């Protein structure tokens, strides 16, 4: 049994800011659930991880901070695959039970 | 019996205008208000005047040099309501909060003008 | 049956200043734990292994003195609020000494 | 149960004056001009004789049509005259000087002095670090003109505390002062304060009590009863302590097992479940709330702020000040100055570490010494001997420093400013000694 802290919500809006020379990248990400909404100040490796595997507005994603892997769950129900918006707290400590054989 | 008691302490500690303690020559000058904020401003005006006079030998000790420099390590973020660890910051009024219950109970239904006096404690207005 | 001694330095990196004799002659590393700090001179091969793990200032590392293996545990908790979101895991400081000796 | 808090009780007996027959015109007078309290007395006693708050009232009697004056402990006789007390200090400086002059006349009367043509005794005095010279100019204008003093010495109270705990005058240590309006870290090398490396943090006891006032008015905005400054002062003095580890104590202080023991409730004077609610545990503690109770509507819960109010002197950015704490300034002084490469301590650094002294009136908070010791083992090399000393009453060590300096006759004359030097050098001239200030220029 192991526990891993996870972040999963719906992307509201993403700003990518470049300097004059483009050496330093600054960013802001707004992500919400059905119960809360927040804005995060992004670092450089978050910016490179979001530019790769392109994430737009209205996208439901799951972010692992300690490993840097971000997966797109789907798209939210916003006509303006289709997955519903997540609920509860944005930052959940979740316990996953692993079973591994002796041969592995 | 109560209102008469302070009169005794009054006549015990009275000092007349010909005061027994100060010297014979008074020459008491007029006094301005001279508020606390004003003193630092006239001080930096004075040392700026002296620095411009000396520039056209070099001082090192001023009132800027005694004041503690800002930190190099990053600061710790805290919740503006409970004082716990602040994980999230609201995008509308920039108030850090702990979890969803605090957000829905305080941060969302808040009256305006209270966010500035929230941010006044850490001076973020 | 072989009798061997395990010697381990661990802690948060405070100083990483190489110098050239380009060829580097030695690097000096300063490690910090909850019981104090301790600085070490290092040979350039362990500096190359430090550069293998992408070790910067503030990273908790693991150095074995005899073998020379370098393991990067992760960034320390004192630098956990430089960004609100980052791909770097954060580990607390070791509660013991930097130097550990075991037979 | 819920305890109750009121204003502190008033003094039944006024301050007595010393006997006039024991006066001599050769003993000096030591006066600590503190913002919170004034300590004064003759040098021949080890303990000061007069301690009272620095305040004055112009009481007007209706049947007398006279403006009576109550100073210090005389203000502790009526609630109305205690509420009307006005301190001469506005922040870290002195603004009006008539109040100071009348206070000085009061303490000259109450010390048992029979002077003629001014005060015949030399005066020991305190000055803040790197003071704007208008204050010392007005101090000269009071003393050398109105009071006809033979000699006046200027110094810093933390350095006087260091002299009191090191009477040789040639020691080496680090002084941390926690005053009413500021916090100072001054390094001492060879008995002399290195004032080019001293640092000041704009925080004190007054700012901490104001922080508690703003936090407490913020937590319960619909509270009906208004409480005074003294009530915030006494619940700051009573239920505040320094946490040993702030980053560990926060994450468990809202746990239900922690509010069973570490929650204190006080009462203002007058005459689905809640087990999973963080906000309910923060507001009304680990007990169910009766919103219709009049007594429970006059209750104050202190759970988080007990470790949050005294912590601001270590992280000043919580109080709105973009300054470093005591730990960061001490680390910078002991590891990057005085010829100390980081990772290789010099001998001056080791001697400064071995004689760390805490003084000031705000050092009475519990857990301060152990927390300072833990940080000092944090940023120092292993095996470095750290000694931290704190007196039983660190609010009185400056006056004992006055007594120890004026008893020691050898280096006493290096600090005295006579009338002749005042008239010949004018008012802008600094006596450069160990315990006092330094020149602004090189």
């Amino acid at each position: 049994k192991e526990e891993t802290e996870l972040i999963e919500g719906e992307v509201v809006e993403i700003q990518i800011d470049r300097s004059i020379t483009g050496g330093h990248k600054q960013g802001k990400l707004t992500i919400k659930t059905t119960d809360m909404e927040t804005i995060y100040e992004l670092g450089n490796k978050m910016i490179d991880g979001l530019t790769k595997e392109k994430v737009l507005a209205g996208d439901v994603i799951s972010i692992d901070k300690a490993s840097g892997k971000i997966t797109k769950l789907g798209r939210s129900f916003a006509r303006s695959r289709f997955v519903q918006c997540p609920e509860g707290e944005l930052q959940k400590r979740k316990t996953v039970v692993h079973t591994v054989s002796l041969h592995e | 019996e109560r209102l008469l008691f302070l009169r005794s302490v009054g006549e015990r500690n009275e000092i007349g205008f010909p005061s027994r303690f100060k010297s014979a020559h008074y020459k008491k000058p007029t006094r301005r208000h001279k508020s606390a904020r004003q003193l630092i401003s006239d001080e930096n005006k004075r040392i700026n005047a002296l620095l411009t006079k000396a520039n056209k030998l070099v001082p090192k000790a001023t009132y800027f040099s005694v004041e503690a420099p800002p930190s190099i390590r990053p600061a710790k973020k805290y919740c503006d309501v409970t004082g716990l660890k602040g994980f999230y910051k609201s995008p509308t009024n920039n108030i850090r909060y702990h979890n969803a219950e605090i957000y829905q109970l305080i941060v969302k239904p808040m009256a305006p003008g209270v966010d500035q006096e929230y941010l006044k404690l850490r001076g973020a207005n | 049956r072989i009798k061997e001694t395990k010697e381990v330095y661990e802690g948060e990196v405070t100083e990483l200043t190489p110098e050239d004799a380009k060829t580097i002659s030695h690097v000096i590393v300063g490690l910090k734990s909850a019981k104090g700090t301790k600085t070490l001179r290092l040979d350039p091969t362990i500096y190359e292994s430090i550069q293998r793990e992408k070790v910067s200032i503030g990273d908790v590392i693991y150095i074995e003195a005899n073998t020379g293996a370098v393991k990067r545990v992760g960034r320390s908790d004192a630098y956990a609020t430089e960004f609100d979101l980052e791909t770097e895991e954060y580990v607390p400081l070791p509660k013991g000494e930097v130097h550990k000796k075991k037979e | 149960k819920a305890v109750v808090i009121d204003d502190p009780p008033l003094r039944q007996t006024p301050e007595p004056f010393d006997e006039q027959s024991a006066y001599n015109p050769q003993s000096p007078i030591a006066i600590d001009f503190g913002s919170s309290k004034l300590r004064a007395g003759f040098v021949n006693h080890a303990t000061p004789t007069h301690i009272f708050p620095n305040a004055l009232t112009k009481f007007r009697d209706r049947k007398l049509n006279k403006n009576f004056t109550f100073v210090g402990n005389d203000t502790l006789l009526d609630q109305a005259v205690r509420s009307q007390s006005r301190s001469p200090f506005d922040g870290p400086f002195v603004t009006n000087w008539n109040l100071t002059e009348e206070i000085l006349d009061y303490t000259f009367h109450h010390l048992g002095v029979v002077p003629d043509n001014g005060i015949p005794n030399p005066i020991l005095l305190t000055e803040r670090l790197a003071t704007v010279q208008s204050q010392r100019t007005n101090w000269y204008q009071i003393l050398f003109e109105t009071y006809n003093v033979p000699g006046v010495t200027f110094g810093i109270d933390s350095l006087f505390s260091f002299y009191n705990y090191n009477p040789s005058g040639n020691k080496t240590g680090l002084v941390i002062s926690c005053g009413h309006e500021d916090t100072n870290v001054i390094p001492v090398v060879d008995g002399a304060g290195i004032l080019t490396d001293a640092k000041r943090i704009n925080w004190g006891g007054h700012q901490a009590v104001d922080y508690l006032n703003d936090l407490m008015a913020l937590k319960y905005p619909y509270f009906p009863t208004k409480m005074s400054y003294l009530q915030y002062e006494t619940m700051y003095k009573d239920y505040c302590y320094v946490s040993r580890n702030y980053d560990e104590d926060i994450e468990k202080i809202l746990t239900l097992e922690n509010l069973d023991t570490n929650d204190v409730v006080v009462e203002a004077p007058f005459t689905y479940d809640w087990r999973n609610s963080i906000l309910h545990l923060f507001l009304r503690g680990p007990r169910p709330h009766d919103s219709e109770n009049i007594h429970e509507q006059h209750q104050m819960h202190l759970n988080v702020e007990r470790i949050r109010v005294p912590e601001v002197i270590f992280q000043p950015t919580m109080g709105g000040q973009d300054q470093a704490g005591i730990c960061e300034l001490s680390e910078t002084i002991l590891l990057k100055k005085f010829g100390s490469q980081p990772g290789k301590l010099s001998q001056t650094s080791i001697d400064m570490v071995n004689n760390v002294l805490i003084t000031g009136g705000n050092a009475k908070v519990p857990g301060l010494k152990e927390r300072i010791v833990k940080e000092f083992t944090g940023f120092l090399p292993t095996g470095t001997n750290i000694t931290v000393n704190m007196s039983s009453d660190p609010s009185l060590d400056a006056w004992k420093g006055m007594a120890a300096l004026a008893r020691n006759e050898e280096q006493y004359r290096k600090t005295v400013i006579s009338k002749k030097e005042y008239e010949e050098y004018g008012p802008e001239y600094i006596k450069e000694h160990k315990l006092g200030n330094t020149k602004y220029f090189e």
